[PDB]
């Protein structure tokens, strides 16, 4: 699968750079961006970024531009919900473009 | 008030049976039992899972930890506004009384309950880990 | 009931459940958290445990050597060392299929066999060795002192011999001896080596301990020495017509300063080695003659230190209480240790890669790769372990009542400046890399190359003009003939050094592009999100905002609950946690940027590098799918050659890294409530209920399972990457 | 409309329309000067 | 079976005018592949001006949705008891929906 | 939910023997093949896991209009077997074999 | 002729480049007729190709062996050669732009401190206020400069700090 699926019916999304089907191309590499982002949000946890949003809002108090909805890291069911949005999204659009843009020109 | 003492002969509430019950620990460690006086047959719902009938009068229910002993306790004291009270029964007979166990509920004041467990200390008045360093056992700055 | 397989903590050997294994596994080493550990016990047991490291290095050592001269062919790749291939080690699996035999048979071998990586031959081949029996004696010597190391710490474990604590605490006359002899003085053994036996082994002449006192280094021996005339020994270095290993166009000199590569093996000079080696132990022996010990002169470090004040307090106290901060600080000395093994071992890298030190290296491709790729992601994991340890140090060992006012506290005052402007370092660069990177995407797919933001990198090939590389013309300072730094040098390093540099088919000081530029800035982003990230946890290591208390809890701990939002990886542990991926990805950039560049060079196609390495698609197809080719088709329906390890490997670390996945996404308490049904299952399964377990089974704990996700994590990251990289190049070349 | 001109001052709709105005500056210029790599006017 | 399906063309702004690639029928556009074309053909279309006229409808339909959904929770909004009549529910789901809509879909 | 502990535990258990049963195959496959050792793959050459089920239905769906189904004058799809339609040039649909692959991939 | 780059204008792989995606647009152009909506298209698309070369050629850019432009972010090596509007003059154009929008946000924050609910002029934006500012921020280099000096722009020590500050 790896071969003869992933690697030889990729050859067509990862050429398909200056012709009309290169918007798969770059929908392939958003969406392979977009997934690895999820991981961000599912490996990690909200008291990380709570303390570096907090050392962020310091910079923001010493130039007098807190704000004052308070800064908040998102709710760890709300990372766990990014983390699938976003590993979702990235997967399935990047299965999206690497199907269209193979199967657009060989079939 | 004095400590009751466990009567067996009460009788359980109309359960038709669960997987979610008593495992060999009830055996081997501990089990943990409930009772309180009902004053009619209500449908409760089983901490393990599914719903059973309590008895109009006093009922008994094994569980396997103390937290499903307090579940049941305060669905009972506050859906049904009962009084509860349970144990803490050993494979060899040993019963250990456990939640009331002063006669009041713990968040009400009973003038005369011990207080353990209290740093009469601010938060941020607790030393630094390097002074508690090396004292045996890995210890906490709160001690 | 009470168990007893952690005899150093009695609280995990009363655990009913299987998370006393695994917590007695991981917290063997963390000495300070035995039960009954004083502080003189915990620096003896480590004085011990170093004592077995070096056994273990040396007992490896010995047995890379063992193997190389059994089932290796030393003997035959010192003959032709530019078309043998380096045997690691002979292969005897009962699992191979008879294809896999007739496979792996390589390098002129009689059975299966793995074509080392390592470099160690090109590296023993160039320090005199030429025989199986040479390396064979070693491998029986390194065992030897192996045996005496493992006898020494269990010599300094007994009770007239382990040391006092304050024999550890006792700082200047380590420094002193550790700067002496056991860097100037084993520089100084090791250019008696080079002198004696190495460069006349690669004079053709064999020089062994059988007659190492019967033949001379140099035609006028130590005459030069004793009477100033030092010149003398640079008298006739080798030509360039010079050949390893035999007498055509030899040379006498042996300690000379010509700079630059030996023409034959595109390697170093041992001459200038063993000049450097000289140099470098007289510099160690004048430096260790620095600190006071016994004989009443030298330097105390804590005068040094307190008397480091500057006037206007701009750092504070100055270093005042440093010293009984990092002497009474093992982790404080643990991670500059860290630090500055972790920077030299990139240093290892950048330089082993550039200026080769080994013959016959630079033309066996793979194990350039394979070291540089080595010694870059173990430096990753040495600096990651310093912040880690450092941060541990602010947690158990930092005292902020004798650190009053020092420097070190003056980091904890203004923290939220330090993490706020890496930061935003890290935003601008990845922001910025991002935004170029995806610029150059989106303008090859819409079939305009021209469009792109292409940003030469003038800085850095100014410093390359300056170096002496004349391919850009800044005529600067080295590639200035009318410059003084020109002049000076002429007579010395500057000619082969000019040679090696204007050469574009070595990889010393390599011609840069925008590509260059925009991976470097990816390398900066890298970087400083990893120590944003390190230096946030060891900063907010004893408190935040959301926890101020949290030393308290010390370094590893889940989490403070879901309350107050939520406390999830919350820790300094978790930070270094999740410092581990974005050091994982910083080193595979650098990794990635090497190889291609590597590969584009070797292949001679540098110009595939400068067009694709602009935008992210080239990266994906021309560098991972295109040299994917042969490393996949290791085996296939039709067959199999010796890329199918490889391959195997390859599919293994993809396989390993998402299995992390399942303890990174996943979280404990599905998997708790999962066992609780597994556990019904078993206690009321006939005829299996008969077997019950002793240790009750739970799920893995937070820290537990976020160790495991990031090591089943790493060791896929780095095995798959080791066999792409070992494939891909060891396919083509 | 004092409420309906109070919710299209909402932090949503205003970004929707200060970016839909951006974007559509951005693009405009982008039509009228096509390929703006460097600052050569 | 020679000219390629599209229904999306792209403006030509930022050099994306590359996408508008050549499907067939002297076009340029987006190969579409939501199958749209197959189906109204199979509708027996065979003509634009259809295509415009069912546009129309389905934005008056719209309209009436959301006339209706308006209509049902401010001005007239049924009650519980008319929600729980899930014996009417299904009974007309079936006949008309289903039955009445495959009946008139065979017409 | 009196019985939930069954439940999962059959179900847990399932997905244990089905991953080993389903996956490891694949993994035998790979240590097979890169062993050298074709002959000892799940393959339809070397250990035939072939699918006789749905086989024996496609068999039985394609001699359906003979006996089962007297008046239709061909099967629901060509997938059951028999000829090919193939329109354009291009295979619009043709029978689908199954063998140790599809068994592989099914479980 | 900065860093051994050859400018565009006499750069042969920068020919080259054009020249292929002309050739490529015209072999799309061929398969269509004199005056419809694809060859009007393509048309339109090989002018603007030829525009944007003869442009880049024009401002003096500087073309690799691959005939791309290198831009130049050097000052000094910008300003000498004549390469200034490559990155330095865009770096103060994006400049002002994004101090702009900072210290419009800036004053829309510190002028809604004082309200009496100042969340609520945060998720409903005081559209005036914020439009006020934006027109009268354009001269926040100044402004900012003028807060900078009187001691004005940055907070004092009463910002919230950790236990070990
Ligand atoms: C972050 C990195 C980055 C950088 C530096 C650039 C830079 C650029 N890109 Mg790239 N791009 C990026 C990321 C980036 N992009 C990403 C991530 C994508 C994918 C979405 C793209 C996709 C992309 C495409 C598809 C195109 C570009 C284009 C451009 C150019 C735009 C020039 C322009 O619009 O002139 C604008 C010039 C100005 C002077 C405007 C400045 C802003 C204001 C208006 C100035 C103020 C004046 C005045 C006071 C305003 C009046 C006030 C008003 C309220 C009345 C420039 C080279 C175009 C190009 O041709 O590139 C060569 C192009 O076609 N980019
Ligand atoms: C001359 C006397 C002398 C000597 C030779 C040593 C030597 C050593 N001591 Mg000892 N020590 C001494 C005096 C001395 N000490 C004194 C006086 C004290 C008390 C005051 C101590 C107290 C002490 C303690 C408490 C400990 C040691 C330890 C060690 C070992 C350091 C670890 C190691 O192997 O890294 C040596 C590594 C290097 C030399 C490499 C660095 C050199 C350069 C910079 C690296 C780059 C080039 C590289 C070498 C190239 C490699 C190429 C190729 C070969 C691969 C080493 C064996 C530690 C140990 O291992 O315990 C057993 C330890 O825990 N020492
Ligand atoms: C610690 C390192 C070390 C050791 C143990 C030796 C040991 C020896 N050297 Mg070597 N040597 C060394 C470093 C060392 N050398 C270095 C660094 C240089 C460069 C200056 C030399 C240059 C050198 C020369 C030129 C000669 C020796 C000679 C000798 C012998 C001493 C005769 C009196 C003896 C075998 C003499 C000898 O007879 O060699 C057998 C001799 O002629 N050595
Ligand atoms: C000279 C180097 C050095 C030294 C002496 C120490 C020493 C110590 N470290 Mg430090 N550390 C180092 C390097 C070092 N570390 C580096 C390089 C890193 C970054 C990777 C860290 C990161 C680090 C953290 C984050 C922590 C420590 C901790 C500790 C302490 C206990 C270690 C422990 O739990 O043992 C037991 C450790 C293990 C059993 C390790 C787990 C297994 C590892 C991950 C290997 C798995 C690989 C796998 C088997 C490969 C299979 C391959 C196969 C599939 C083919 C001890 C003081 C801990 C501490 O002090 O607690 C407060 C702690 O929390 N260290
Ligand atoms: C592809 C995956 C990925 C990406 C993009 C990032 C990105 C980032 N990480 Mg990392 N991270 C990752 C995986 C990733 N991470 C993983 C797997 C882990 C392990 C858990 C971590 C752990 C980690 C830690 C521990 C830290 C970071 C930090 C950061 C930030 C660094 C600053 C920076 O470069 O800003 C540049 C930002 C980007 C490049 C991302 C934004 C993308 C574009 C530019 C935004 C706009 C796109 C578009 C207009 C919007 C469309 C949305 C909508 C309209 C549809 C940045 C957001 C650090 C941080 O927060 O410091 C600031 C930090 O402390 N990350
Ligand atoms: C313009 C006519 C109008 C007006 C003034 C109101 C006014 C009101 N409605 Mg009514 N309503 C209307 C039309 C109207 N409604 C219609 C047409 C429907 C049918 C859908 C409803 C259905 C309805 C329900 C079911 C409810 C209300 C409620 C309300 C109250 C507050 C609603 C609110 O917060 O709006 C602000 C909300 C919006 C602006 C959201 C609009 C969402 C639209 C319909 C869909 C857009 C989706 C979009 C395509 C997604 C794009 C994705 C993006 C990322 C690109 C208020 C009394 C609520 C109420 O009485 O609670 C007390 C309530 O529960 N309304
Ligand atoms: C490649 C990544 C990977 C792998 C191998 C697994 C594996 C597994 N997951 Mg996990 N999971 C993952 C990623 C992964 N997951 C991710 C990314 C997520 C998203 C968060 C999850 C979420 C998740 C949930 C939510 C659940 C699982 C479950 C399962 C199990 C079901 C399959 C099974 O038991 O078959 C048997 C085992 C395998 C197929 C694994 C491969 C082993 C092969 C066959 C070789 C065996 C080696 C053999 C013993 C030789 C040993 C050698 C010796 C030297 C040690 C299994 C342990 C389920 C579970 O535990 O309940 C059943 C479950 O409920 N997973
Ligand atoms: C970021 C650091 C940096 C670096 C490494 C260089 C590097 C260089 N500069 Mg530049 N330069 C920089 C920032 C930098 N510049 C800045 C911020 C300014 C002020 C705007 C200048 C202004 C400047 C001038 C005016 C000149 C250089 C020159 C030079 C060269 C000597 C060398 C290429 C000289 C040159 O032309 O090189 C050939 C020269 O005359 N630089
Ligand atoms: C957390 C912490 C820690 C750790 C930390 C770390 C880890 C750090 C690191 C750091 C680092 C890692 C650093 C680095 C640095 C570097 C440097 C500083 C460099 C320098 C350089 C120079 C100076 C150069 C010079 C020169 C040149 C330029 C070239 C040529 C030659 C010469 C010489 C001239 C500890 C434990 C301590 C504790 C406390 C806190
Ligand atoms: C799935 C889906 C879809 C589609 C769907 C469809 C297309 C459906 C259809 C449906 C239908 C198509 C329906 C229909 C219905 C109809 C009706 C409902 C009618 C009625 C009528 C009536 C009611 C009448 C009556 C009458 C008359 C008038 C005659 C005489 C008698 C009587 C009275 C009876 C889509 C993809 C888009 C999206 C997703 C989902
Ligand atoms: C990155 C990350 C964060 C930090 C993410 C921050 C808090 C929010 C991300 C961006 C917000 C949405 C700001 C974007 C801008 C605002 C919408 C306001 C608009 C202002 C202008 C840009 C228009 C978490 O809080 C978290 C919590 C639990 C598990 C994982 C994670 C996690 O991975």
């Amino acid at each position: 699968w790896l071969r003869d699926f992933l690697w030889a019916q990729s050859s067509q999304v990862i050429q398909s750079y200056g012709s009309a089907l290169s918007a798969y191309g770059l929908i392939f590499l958003g969406a392979h961006f977009v997934w690895a982002f999820s991981l961000m949000f599912l490996f990690s946890g909200r008291g990380y970024w709570q303390e570096l949003i907090e050392s962020i809002v310091w910079a923001h108090n010493k130039l007098k531009v807190a704000p004052a909805i308070q800064p908040r890291a998102l709710s760890i069911t709300q990372g766990r919900a990014v983390g699938v949005a976003h590993y979702l999204l990235g997967g399935i659009a990047t299965t999206w473009s690497f199907f269209l843009a193979r199967i657009i020109s060989v079939g | 008030w004095t400590v009751p003492t466990l009567n067996p002969d009460t009788p359980s509430p109309i359960f038709g049976g669960s997987t979610g019950g008593l495992l060999r620990k009830a055996q081997t460690e501990e089990f943990y039992v409930i009772t309180w006086e009902a004053k009619k047959e209500q449908i409760f719902e089983m901490p393990t899972g599914g719903a059973a009938i309590m008895r109009q009068g006093p009922n008994l229910l094994k569980f396997g930890k103390k937290e499903q002993c307090l579940a049941l306790t305060t669905q009972l004291r506050n859906k049904f506004k009962l009084t509860p009270c349970f144990y803490r029964v050993f494979p060899d007979g040993k019963v250990q009384y456990l939640h009331p166990a002063d006669g009041v509920y713990p968040e009400k004041v009973n003038a005369g309950r011990v207080g353990a467990n209290q740093n009469m200390r601010r938060i941020g008045q607790n030393v630094n880990p390097i002074k508690v360093k090396f004292s045996g056992r890995m210890m906490s700055p709160a001690e | 009931a009470t168990k007893l397989f952690p005899k150093f903590s009695q609280g995990l050997a009363q655990d009913p459940t299987t998370r006393r294994i695994w917590y007695g596994l991981a917290m063997a080493h963390d000495f300070e958290s035995h039960d009954g550990m004083t502080e003189e016990n915990l620096y003896q047991k480590i004085f011990a445990s170093h004592f077995g490291q070096l056994s273990i290095i040396f007992l490896w050592t010995s047995g890379n050597l063992f193997h190389v001269a059994w089932q290796g062919n030393f003997e035959q790749w010192v003959t032709d060392p530019v078309h043998i291939r380096p045997i690691a080690h002979a292969i005897w699996d009962p699992h191979f299929g008879q294809p896999a035999v007739e496979a792996f048979t390589r390098g002129g071998a009689s059975g299966p066999v793995n074509i080392s990586t390592s470099g160690v031959y090109q590296w023993w081949y160039t320090i005199g060795m030429r025989t199986n029996q040479d390396l064979y004696v070693g491998s029986v010597f390194l065992a030897l002192v192996s045996a005496i190391f493992l006898f020494a710490g269990w010599l300094h474990l007994q009770p007239n011999f382990q040391p006092s604590l304050s024999w550890f605490k006792d700082a200047e006359s380590r420094l002193n001896h550790h700067l002496s002899g056991l860097f100037g003085v084993s520089s100084l053994a090791w250019t008696g080596h080079l002198v004696h036996v190495a460069i006349p082994e690669s004079r053709g002449q064999h020089v062994g301990w059988d007659n190492f006192l019967s033949v001379l280094p140099h035609p006028q021996g130590l005459t030069p020495f004793f009477t100033g005339n030092w010149a003398a020994y640079a008298q006739s270095p080798d030509t360039a017509s010079h050949v390893f290993g035999t007498a055509q166009g030899s040379g006498q000199a042996i300690l000379t300063f010509l700079g630059g590569f030996h023409p034959q093996t595109q390697s170093l000079w041992l001459t200038d080695m063993a000049h450097h080696h000289l140099a470098i132990a007289v510099i160690f022996i004048v430096a260790g003659h620095m600190y006071r010990t016994n004989f009443g002169i030298g330097h105390r470090m804590q005068a040094i230190l307190e008397a480091h004040t500057p006037p206007s307090g701009s750092l504070g106290a100055g270093h005042k209480g440093l010293f009984d901060t990092v002497n009474n600080s093992l982790h404080f000395q643990l991670g500059l240790a860290l630090a500055s093994v972790g920077t030299i071992t990139s240093l290892v890298a950048q330089h082993m890669y550039s200026l080769p030190p080994y013959a016959f290296q630079a033309i066996d491709f793979t194990t350039q790769a394979a070291l540089y790729t080595h010694h870059q992601y173990i430096a990753g994991f040495i600096m990651c372990g310093a912040f880690a340890h450092g941060a541990i140090f602010f947690i158990r060992d930092y005292d902020p009542e004798q650190n009053k006012g020092n420097v070190l506290a003056r980091m904890l005052d203004h923290k939220e400046a330090l993490i706020s402007h890496l930061s935003w370092v890290s935003l601008f660069l990845g922001f910025h890399t991002l935004g170029l990177y995806v610029h150059n995407d989106v303008m090859q797919a819409f079939g305009t190359p021209e469009k792109q933001i292409l940003i030469e990198p003038v800085f850095a090939q100014w410093i390359q003009a300056a170096h002496g590389k004349a391919l850009y013309g800044f005529d600067f300072l080295l590639s200035s003939k009318t410059s003084a730094a020109f002049a000076n040098g002429q007579s010395l390093w500057l000619p082969g050094w000019l040679d090696a540099i204007n050469n574009n088919q070595n990889s010393l000081f390599l011609t840069i592009g925008p590509g260059d530029f925009l991976v470097h800035h990816a390398i900066a982003l890298g970087l400083h999100t990893t120590t944003l990230i390190l230096v946030k946890g060891a900063l907010d290591a004893r408190g935040s905002k959301l926890m101020p208390d949290k030393k308290d809890f010390g370094y590893s701990f889940p989490c403070d609950g879901p309350g107050r939002g939520g406390t999830c990886d919350i820790s300094a542990y978790d930070a270094f946690y999740l410092a581990v991926f974005w050091m994982l990805n910083t080193i595979g950039w650098v990794t990635f940027y090497w190889h291609w560049k590597h590969l584009t060079l070797w292949q001679g196609n540098v110009a595939q590098f400068d067009e694709s390495s602009t935008y992210l698609m080239g990266w994906l197809r021309d560098y991972l799918w295109l040299n994917s080719s042969q490393l996949i088709n290791g085996y296939n329906p039709f067959g199999m050659n010796s890329l199918s390890v490889w391959a195997w490997t390859f599919l293994f670390g993809h396989l390993i890294y998402a299995t992390g996945f399942m303890f990174l996404i996943s979280w404990r308490g599905y998997w708790q409530e999962l066992i609780e049904t597994l556990v019904w299952a078993h206690e009321k399964t006939p005829l299996a209920n008969l077997v019950y377990w002793k240790d009750k089974p739970v799920a893995l704990s937070i820290v537990q399972a976020r160790l495991v996700g990031l090591a089943h994590f790493s060791v896929g990251y780095i095995f798959t990457y080791a066999a792409f990289l070992i494939a891909s190049t060891s396919g083509r070349f | 409309m004092k409420d309906f001109t109070t919710y299209l001052s909402t932090a949503p709709v205003i970004a929707t329309i200060w970016f839909t105005f951006t974007a559509g500056l951005l693009i405009e210029i982008n039509r009228y000067f096509p390929d703006p790599l460097v600052f050569s006017f | 079976t020679h000219i390629k399906p599209s229904a999306q063309v792209v403006w030509p702004i930022v050099g994306q005018e590359i996408l508008n690639g050549d499907v067939g029928g002297g076009f340029q556009g987006i190969q579409i592949t939501s199958g749209f074309f197959q189906l109204w053909r199979a509708s027996g279309i065979t003509s634009e001006l259809q295509l415009y006229t069912t546009a129309i409808g389905g934005l008056v339909m719209a309209a009436a949705m959301f006339f209706a959904g308006w209509f049902h929770y401010h001005k007239a909004a049924p009650k519980l008891e008319w929600f729980q009549n899930v014996e009417s529910m299904l009974n007309h789901h079936l006949g008309g929906l289903l039955g009445l809509g495959s009946l008139a879909w065979a017409g | 939910i009196r019985h939930r502990d069954a439940i999962i535990s059959h179900l847990n258990w399932v997905c244990i023997f089905l991953g080993f049963h389903s996956f490891g195959l694949y993994i035998h496959n790979d240590t097979m093949s890169a062993l050298g050792r074709p002959q000892d793959m799940f393959s339809d050459t070397a250990i035939q896991l072939q699918p006789v089920f749905a086989q024996w239905i496609q068999n039985t769906h394609f001699l359906a209009p003979q006996l089962t189904a007297p008046n239709a004058l061909a099967a629901t799809s060509l997938t059951w077997g028999g000829d090919l339609v193939a329109v354009g040039g291009k295979v619009a649909m043709m029978p689908i074999s199954l063998g140790t692959s599809d068994f592989m991939v099914h479980h | 002729d900065i860093a051994g780059l050859t400018p565009c204008s006499e750069s042969k792989a920068y020919a080259k480049l054009e020249k292929k995606e002309l050739k490529t647009l015209e072999k799309r152009l061929k398969q269509y007729e004199a005056d419809s909506a694809p060859a009007v298209a393509l048309k339109a698309t090989m002018e603007r190709t030829k525009a944007r070369f003869a442009n880049y050629a024009k401002a003096g850019l500087l073309c690799g062996n691959d005939g791309l432009p290198h831009l130049i972010a050097d000052p000094g090596l910008a300003l000498k050669y004549g390469h200034a509007g490559e990155v330095f003059i865009p770096t103060f154009g994006f400049l002002y732009v994004a101090g702009y929008i900072g210290y419009v946000g800036r004053q829309y924050l510190i002028a809604v401190k004082g309200e009496a609910k100042p969340t609520d002029k945060e998720i409903i934006i005081d559209v005036p206020l914020a439009t006020k500012l934006a027109w009268q921020g354009a001269g926040w280099p100044l402004a900012a400069v003028q807060e900078l000096q009187r001691g004005t722009l940055l907070e004092k020590e009463e910002n919230i700090t950790v236990s070990p500050r």
